[PDB]
């Protein structure tokens, strides 16, 4: 079907090669499935990087609706490596992990010549995920002759300043970039003759629910602004307060943070879990009730008293504002006059429906009496709105109240005065379903409901771009049946904040990647053994460039080996202070000297940004064992055949991995593999069964056989533990452990 | 006309996918009438009834239950002028229904099923 | 009890090692850290201007010390280059590399490289304190994503293993902290039936 | 019918820096 736009774009792809950037929302999808069934062949085989496997699973239904035969086929990392070759002569659309697609192409397990092209979902990961680049540089480096579309939304991951957008698309080999955004004219023009009737509502919050967020607000205030003063680099635009309301937040906080994370300090680390703890408080309080965010708020400051997380900013002014607030919401201490107080929502919500429902009983005759769908935000929001439609409003709360606080009767009656103050067939009769959204995990969730449920009424009760979009889209695709979409919105909130934030980035990327676009207008063999793990990096890319191949495998013992004899670590600055500290690079060290005759510790520095190696303030003082120096010179004390180099760049690294291999014998897999049921024996449960006193590796091995689960281990009593451990003291240690009070 | 409709069995409600396939070249969704909607569910009442039935037992079997009644097994049902085909898929999305007029909860059966009709020659 | 060579005699680094003792005498090696452990300086310009220099040390250094460490001052700009041909040299030679970028931190490790001459290797080895309160933290972190903060208030709300174990998985998700995804993680380690798979 | 919230998505209106902001949050 597609449309009039889609099908231009999609002309335009089946054109010279390149990378599309829409809307979010605008039907991604929509072109990933058009191009997927253009090339249901047998007789040739793409690849689809970027997908998870609900889409997969959706499209392959959806493809087995349309009545395809040779569906799309997963691969992953669960069949054998000498099975995936069969997959692979198959043909056909092929779903396939990065890493699996890494290790094929770097073992030549592939037809690497069959490949008719590769489609790469979610380009925006390019940016970031240094597998996908490696796995385009292999495919190009071999086949020089099959396409390659891209195609994502989230244009604003191209905003960031730290990126380019013309990096990523050379590392995409694409050199064609088309920009459909939703003011685009060909969009605009087509979705304003199928625009859908929405109506929104602008629920006022409760004058004491203002108070909290604006306390909220103003401790999340004076934490970015500490966190700022602590980290000059950190000053950059993108830890604005207006950017830290919103859901991305997180992963740049992390971006800015993780790779120098053991370095930071002691008060920085505590206030970005301030900052998670405030940000999931604002989410509190604008979703759920009022018991649920005082039990948050009460649960806050117990684990302070026990450990003291939050003692930063718990004990602020600001903050016994809020915590007086939530008990006014909840409680009333002159014996408790409690309020119990709903927000809004919950009311306008109930005036929607009771507007729907009149319109289904004025006209039924006009067709069928129509469905009703509303889209919250996660689980725990449906939950709560089902149980306040089948319930009611004082019942639920008085619920809530008395299963968490004490349950009273004299008390809650007062309240409820003050507040006044069969078995198989069609139904034929509305509907109403409560779908949670869940935007992060996959925002085209809401079309398939949509798609399944046919809805005459929506109810956006938490609302987001992907999602609005998305309607959009779905309205337009029937010409002649009509919807009427619902907007609840919180008036002068975070969450209005958030979606206009959300907006004008949106619109502001979008304007700078016409710009750069605008301007861009004119222009013998040796081997080394690499660990799985390491190509979240950069150095086995940079390897492989200078003309030596990579055998990938899983190395219990270091992440690379140069020759028969030598292995090497690689630790950055943060994470060699974190493993000393630690004490894994102590084990990692015995282990390395024990197999291998050269071992080798590899530092990876910053030129620009150079560390001291020292404890601030013991430069003068006397020698202290907490520093990462004296801990270094400890570990090179104890294992004397430790060797170190020292690098700048993993530039750097790949040239001296080079020049380290000049006349040695090259090494082997299978060697450094075997130097370490393993089926059987769940990697879950079997760590916790470790960890536990009373088990070191015999006893837990023969007791887990007797036990069906850990379920019913506490059920278990004392003389039972010490009939099966084999022992009377470990049983009861075991049994004290698992039977005992925080005291 | 022809919309996905549901379907009431037992404490569950199951979410049918109706899928109408075109009519030659000058498709006529209309063909299917209200009357020829009726019969679809008592033809497969045993179907339903069949696949609730033993997701019931699983969870009182306390583990992870499949559908046995796939994608690659679906169901062939003759009719009266019309086909029948019919599959059993994993939905993946906890919906929750309430019938309004009655303000009842009713579960969502987390299967969804889709039947995909045409004309009989 | 360091004894300094007397070819070492104008440079500041020996102006920072307080902690220890130091003299002077005759030595093969530039410092003698004891027995057993000798110690070389070198500065990046100093490299770069008498490329030659060091290579005749370490061939006259030999074999008789057990630990041989080379550290150096970077102060050039771009040490990419000498720091290869180093690396390389050290590798090839039998001895370690150590970098300091300051004259205050070689005579940091200096010290630290004589004050730790029979100190055991308790420093390096995880601690893993046998306390009730920290072995349920580590058995609780065993699981695929939880700090240990999740694991703090988590057993606040609680209390004992009995009542974890005995919550449903909805309550899990319900406690402050968790959220859907953690707590349904956590609900599923805490018991599988692993004996099935 | 002022549902500028909606309408905003399509991103063609004139729609000044201080529409993009919220009178109370400035705070």
């Amino acid at each position: 079907p597609l449309l009039e736009y889609e099908r231009q774009l999609v002309l335009e792809l089946l054109d010279t090669d390149g990378l599309v950037v829409c809307a979010r929302g605008l039907g991604a999808d929509r072109l990933l499935y058009h191009f997927l069934q253009l090339h249901c062949h047998p007789a040739c085989l793409v690849l689809v990087l970027n997908t998870q496997p609900a889409e997969e699973e959706y499209f392959i239904n959806q493809l087995k609706i349309e009545g395809v035969e040779h569906l799309p086929r997963r691969v992953t990392n669960e069949i054998t490596s000498n099975s995936r070759y069969e997959v692979y002569t198959q043909g056909g659309v092929i779903f396939a992990t990065s890493r699996i697609l890494v290790v094929d192409f770097l073992t030549d397990r592939i037809p690497s010549d069959l490949i008719t092209g590769i489609l790469v979902y979610r380009a925006h990961r390019i940016i970031e995920s240094c597998q996908e680049a490696f796995i385009l540089r292999l495919f190009r480096q071999k086949n020089k002759r099959g396409f390659i579309k891209a195609f994502t939304d989230n244009a604003v991951a191209f905003d960031t300043g730290f990126c380019h957008v013309e990096r990523v698309m050379r590392n995409l080999f694409v050199r064609k970039l088309y920009l459909w955004p939703r003011f685009h004219v060909a969009v605009n023009s087509f979705l304003e003759q199928h625009k859908p009737e929405v109506v929104e509502i602008h629920v006022s919050m409760t004058p004491t629910m203002l108070a909290i967020q604006t306390a909220i607000l103003d401790i999340l205030n004076a934490c970015l602004k500490e966190l700022k003063c602590h980290n000059p680099s950190l000053e950059v635009e993108d830890l604005s307060l207006e950017n830290a309301i919103g859901k991305p937040f997180d992963k740049t906080i992390r971006h800015y943070l993780d790779p120098l994370w053991h370095q930071l300090g002691a008060k920085t680390k505590s206030l970005v879990q301030d900052l998670k703890i405030l940000r999931t408080l604002l989410q509190y309080l604008s979703q759920y009730d009022c018991v649920t965010f005082l039990n948050l708020l009460e649960s806050l400051r117990a684990t302070e008293k026990a450990f003291g997380q939050n003692s930063g900013w718990l004990f602020l002014d600001s903050s016994t504002s809020m915590f007086i607030n939530a008990r006014a919401r909840v409680y009333h201490l002159p014996k408790k006059e409690l309020v119990l107080e709903s927000n809004p929502k919950w009311e306008a919500l109930t005036e929607v429906l009771k507007e729907i429902e009149a319109e289904n009983k004025e006209s039924e005759a006009l067709g069928g009496p129509g469905q009703v769908l509303i889209c919250a935000s996660d689980d725990r929001t449906c939950s709560q709105l089902r149980d306040y439609i089948t319930l009611g409003a004082e019942a639920f709360l008085l619920r809530l109240y008395r299963k968490t606080f004490e349950k009273d009767s004299k008390a809650e009656e007062v309240w409820m005065k003050f507040r006044k103050e069969a078995a198989f067939g069609i139904l034929k009769e509305p509907l109403t379903i409560i779908h949670p959204l869940l935007g992060c995990s996959d925002p085209y969730a809401l079309t398939r409901v949509l798609h399944e449920v046919e809805p005459r009424y929506v109810v956006l009760y938490d609302a987001e771009l992907t999602f609005v979009r998305q309607l959009e889209i779905y309205r337009a695709s029937r010409p002649g049946k009509p919807l009427r979409v619902y907007f609840l919105i919180y008036g002068g909130s975070t969450e209005e904040q958030r979606y206009l934030t959300a907006l004008r980035k949106e619109k502001e990327a979008f304007e700078k990647l016409i710009r750069e676009k605008a301007s861009m207008v004119v222009p013998t063999q040796q081997s080394i053994v690499v660990d799985m793990r390491e190509f979240r990096s950069e150095l086995p890319s940079l390897i492989h460039r200078r003309g030596i191949d990579i055998e990938p495998v899983t190395l219990e013992v270091g992440d690379y080996i140069l020759t028969p004899e030598m292995c090497v670590e690689r630790k950055s600055i943060s994470d060699l202070i974190g493993s000393l500290n630690n004490g894994r690079l102590y084990s990692q060290c015995i282990s390395m000297s024990r197999y291998y005759k050269r071992p080798v510790l590899l530092i990876e520095f910053d030129p620009s940004k150079p560390f001291s190696l020292t404890s601030r303030g013991a430069l003068f003082q006397e020698i202290s064992s907490n520093d990462i120096s004296s801990k270094l010179t400890l570990l090179t004390l104890h294992f004397p055949r430790l060797r170190i180099l020292w690098c700048p760049s993993p530039h750097a690294t790949a040239e001296l991995f080079e020049e380290l291999k000049q006349s040695k014998p090259q090494p082997d897999a299978a060697t450094a593999l075997a130097i370490t049921e393993s089926e059987k024996y769940n990697p879950g449960p079997q760590d916790f069964l470790l960890k536990m006193p009373g088990v070191n590796a015999k006893n837990c091995r023969s007791l887990m056989h007797h036990v069906k689960n850990i379920a019913e281990l506490a059920a278990l009593s004392q003389d039972e533990l010490t009939s099966i451990l084999g022992n009377a003291a470990n049983a009861k240690q075991l049994y004290d452990f698992i039977h005992t009070s925080f005291a | 006309a022809s919309k996905k409709f549901a379907v009431k069995c037992g404490n569950f409600a199951v979410l049918v996918d109706l899928h109408i396939l075109p009519q030659g070249s000058n498709k006529d969704t209309s063909w299917f009438s209200e009357q020829k909607k009726e019969e679809v569910c008592l033809l497969l009442k045993e179907t339903i009834d069949s696949r609730v039935q033993e997701y019931l037992e699983v969870r009182k079997q306390h583990r992870p239950s499949n559908a046995e009644f796939t994608r690659s097994n679906p169901l062939s049902l003759k009719g009266y002028g019309f086909q029948i085909t019919a599959y059993f898929l994993k939905r993946g999305i906890r919906l929750r229904c309430i019938r309004s007029t009655q303000n009842a909860e009713l579960c969502v059966f987390p299967d969804r099923f889709v039947v995909c009709v045409s004309q009989l020659a | 009890s360091i004894i300094v060579s007397p070819r070492q005699r104008g440079n500041p680094v020996l102006k920072f090692v307080r902690n220890v003792p130091w003299e002077f005498g005759d030595v093969i090696p530039d410092y003698v850290l004891g027995q057993s452990t000798c110690a070389l300086f070198l500065s990046l310009r100093y490299h770069n201007l008498h490329p030659d220099y060091i290579h005749g040390r370490l061939q006259s250094l030999g074999k008789n010390f057990a630990l041989r460490v080379l550290l150096v001052q970077v102060d050039v700009k771009d040490p990419q280059q000498a720091l290869k041909e180093l690396a390389k040299m050290c590798i090839l030679a039998d001895c370690t590399l150590i970098l300091a970028w300051s004259p205050e931190e070689a005579g940091r490790y200096l010290e630290t490289y004589k004050a730790y001459e029979q100190k055991p290797a308790d420093l390096l080895m995880e601690k893993l304190e046998q306390d009730f309160v920290s072995r349920v933290t580590e058995c609780l972190t065993t699981v695929k994503s939880v700090n240990k903060t999740d694991s703090q208030t988590l057993l606040t709300t609680f209390g004992s293993l009995e009542q974890l174990i005995a919550a449903s998985r909805e309550d899990l998700a319900l406690c402050p902290g968790l959220g859907p995804q953690k707590a349904r993680r956590l609900f599923d380690v805490l018991h599988e039936p692993f004996l099935k798979v | 019918k002022q549902s500028f919230l909606w309408e905003g998505s399509a991103l063609t209106g004139a729609w000044a820096m201080e529409d993009f902001y919220t009178a109370r949050l400035v705070p």
